[PDB]
RNA sequence: UAACAGCCGAGGUUGUGAAUUGCUUUCAAAAAUUUUGAAAAGCAAUUCACAAUAAGGAUUAUUCCGUUGUGAAAACAUUCAAGGCGGGGCAACUCGCCUU
């Protein structure tokens, strides 16, 4: 905001007229200060809010109204980081000097204060680069050396004789710049995050490297802020979309939406807007909230492609331009401008080239889109390549098209609309897509049909998995990768498990498979690591012939704390626990010269 | 039970950057001195 | 909720110099074993400037490694390909798209 008032003051209480606020056998009280102020906040006790002086740092907001919002928050003199920041800020800003100016003053006042750590310890670094700049700036009239040029080569070809790019870019600037930006105030960027983004689970490349081998590389994940990625969530959602009543609860759906037209119209209509919600929904087909809902949360809203919408507001503000500028490639290459360029000068340029590169003009433009919000650090399961590949099958009306889709797709939609016989085609997709008649039935299609159309796999079915020795547990510890879980503990204890297991089955099975029959594994914050020790444990006992089946073996069997203890009480474990662990006891006893550690029985006696 | 830097690599990762801004500041401080030296401004004890 | 990782801040501590003043001792003089004085040392206090801040090892790129895990190879994991369809700034650098 254009304020950023922030300021802290030290503001005394005058009085505190009863606001008639009886909450909980209480009445509560307002506060008054000399300039005019009161505290949004209410108050309770008297004691330490009468004739004090109260601190805080405020913040001044003008709203659309027309009146500031003034903001309140309970700071502490020389214990509060902020708090000592914003003083000594104010305290250098009313004296309009520089900060060594600031702290030459006080020392000319008092000799004895202490200015590191003490007086000034944080401030903002543009009070340092304002002030260094000042010095400079005065000095390099006097010392013609500051102006010189064969100085300023020999300099800049010491730090960059080896980057010539550097070297010439700089050969344009002053000392003034090498001294501020370049060696004193020059910070870093942050390092890319984007090599820890997770990896597309649909899409593969398979490529021959320097290893005389054959092997797969991935594809990074797409954000969730790409306008392809979020037509693909708002078609899913529109087509997941059915409807109910008030009256007999009936499912009114299929009803009002059957036609293409109306999906159409749906799509179109929420296109315009951000985030469609309960009266949105029931407008659009003039329904009502008395009389029908939409199957899903009544006080919910869920994203509805609002980067488009967002865009077409933006170059409707800008104006003095026609309303045919925005399209799906101007979409695209606006993102692809904001996200890639994550810095602040460098976004201006970038903003600054793309109004000068169409025939636009760039007065409005740049001011609406400076302001634009950094997209959010997030992304989808899946890549753009995958997306750009489902997307044809989905849509209906105009925006289907058998033209856009690929050979493979288009091949195996050919194949299950001929009813021939494909080695990759399980009486499964026959009882699924037996509807797929024509080539045009392929309309409004959902994720897990279209998915399998397209790649050939009907959802994640996982690869079951069964070790034949140690060796297979030998070689998953040690391509078990690190901070793979929540905490270290969980995947250490995990890891010394699993080395617990390789050593028991290579003594006790002396190289033979199938040595084990069952696995138990008991717990005792813990909770989450038991489906996952399953998951991994499956891989031993696993029966191949399915009657064992599923995500975990029948074979692993948890336990409770109810069994435990059942069974150590009937089987007299308990009774083995005690009398092992009595010596500790009487020698307890014995140095407590006292009795009252062992305590006699006469049910056991 | 409630996590407090509950982790040896949150230490490890904590001295690093302590020394990744010490360093920061000391290649700074030689860029000074070069660059001071080339531009012949400091006395001519410490240059030595 | 959390892991992991990255860009930065202000202290504190030890050490050097300096401004002021302390306590102890010895040289060191006067005076009545004792009081005062010049000097030196040891130990500090308050403030300012600077050095180091895990021992150490590279390098001259606006680069770093040194408190994590595995385990005998003192070996690694935490970097890891080829091009092309391109955009972004004065560029280095970085971000979208495709085939092995």
């Amino acid at each position: 905001e254009e304020e950023k008032d922030k300021t802290f003051v030290r503001l005394k209480v005058d009085r505190i007229v009863d606001s008639g606020e009886n909450v909980k056998g209480k009445i509560l009280y307002d506060v008054y200060f000399e300039n005019g102020w009161k505290y949004d906040k209410q108050v309770v006790k008297t004691e330490d809010w009468v004739d004090r002086t109260k601190e805080f740092i405020v913040s001044e907001s003008i709203l659309k109204n027309g009146e500031t919002k003034r903001t309140f928050k309970a700071v502490d003199s020389e214990k509060d980081w902020i708090a000592i920041k914003t003083k000594t800020e104010q305290e250098i800003e009313h004296s309009h000097k520089t900060v060594g100016t600031y702290i030459y003053e006080t020392l000319l006042q008092n000799p004895k204060q202490k200015i590191k750590g003490k007086l000034v310890r944080t401030i903002e670094r543009k009070f340092y680069k304002e002030e260094l700049r000042q010095i400079l700036e005065k000095q390099k009239e006097f010392h013609q050396e500051l102006q010189s040029d064969d100085l300023y080569n020999d300099c800049i070809r010491e730090l960059y004789r080896n980057n010539e790019v550097h070297q010439l870019t700089l050969r344009k600037k002053d000392f003034v710049h090498l001294f501020m930006e370049d060696i004193i105030f020059y910070q870093r960027p942050l390092r890319s995050q984007k090599s820890s983004v997770s990896n597309c689970t649909l899409e593969f490349r398979k490529y021959k490297g320097e290893n005389g081998a054959e092997h797969t590389q991935y594809l990074k994940a797409i954000p969730k802020s790409n306008p392809y990625y979020q037509e693909f969530r708002l078609w899913q959602w529109i087509f997941n979309l059915n409807l109910y009543t008030k009256d007999n609860d009936e499912n009114v759906t299929k009803v009002f939406l059957n036609t293409t037209q109306d999906f159409e119209n749906l799509f179109e209509f929420l296109n315009t807007r951000k985030e469609v919600d309960q009266k949105a929904l029931l407008k659009h087909f003039k329904l009502n909230e008395k009389t029908h809902r939409w199957n899903f949360v009544e006080d919910k809203k869920y994203p509805c492609n609002e980067t488009k919408t967002m865009i077409s507001s933006r170059l409707d503000k800008v104006e003095n331009i026609s309303d045919d500028f925005l399209t799906r490639d101007i979409e695209q290459k606006i993102w692809h401008i904001i996200y890639s360029v994550n810095d602040k000068v460098e976004y201006e340029k970038a903003l600054k080239s793309f109004a000068r590169k169409h025939h636009l003009d760039e007065s409005s433009f740049f001011e609406a889109f400076r302001k634009f919000p950094p997209f959010k650090s997030e992304y989808g399961s899946f890549s753009e390549k995958a997306i750009k590949k489902l997307l044809p099958l989905m849509r209906l009306g105009k925006y289907w098209n058998y033209a856009e889709i690929d050979k493979y797709s288009r091949e195996r939609i050919q194949k299950i609309i001929t009813g021939e016989y494909d080695e990759n085609i399980k009486d499964k997709v026959r009882e699924k897509s037996v509807h797929l008649t024509i080539e045009n039935d392929f309309q409004g299609l959902q994720l897990w049909l279209a998915q399998y159309i397209v790649y050939g796999r009907h959802s994640e079915a996982s690869m079951i998995g069964k070790w034949n020795s140690a060796n297979d547990l030998e070689v998953f510890l040690k391509d078990f990768k690190q901070h793979s879980l929540r905490n270290p503990i969980v995947e250490q204890v995990i890891t010394e498990t699993l080395r617990v297991v390789k050593d028991i089955w290579l003594k006790y099975g002396n190289g033979t498979k199938d040595f084990f029959n069952e696995i138990h594994i008991e717990l005792g914050d813990t909770r989450y690591i038991s489906k996952y020790i399953s998951g991994i444990l499956s891989n031993i006992v696993r029966v191949e012939d399915g009657s064992d089946e599923g995500v975990n073996s029948k074979n692993i069997v948890p336990g409770n704390g109810k069994i435990t203890t059942q069974l150590k009480q009937d089987w007299g474990l308990n009774d083995v626990w005690n009398d092992l662990i009595l010596p500790r006891f009487e020698r307890m006893n014995q140095l407590t010269n006292s009795k009252d550690f062992t305590a006699w029985n006469e049910n056991h006696q | 039970g409630k996590g407090n830097s509950v982790s040896q690599t949150a230490e490890r990762t904590k001295y690093r950057s302590v020394r990744r801004l010490r360093e920061r500041f000391l290649l700074r401080r030689e860029r000074l001195h070069r660059v001071l030296y080339i531009l012949n401004f400091l006395p001519e004890h410490y240059a030595s």
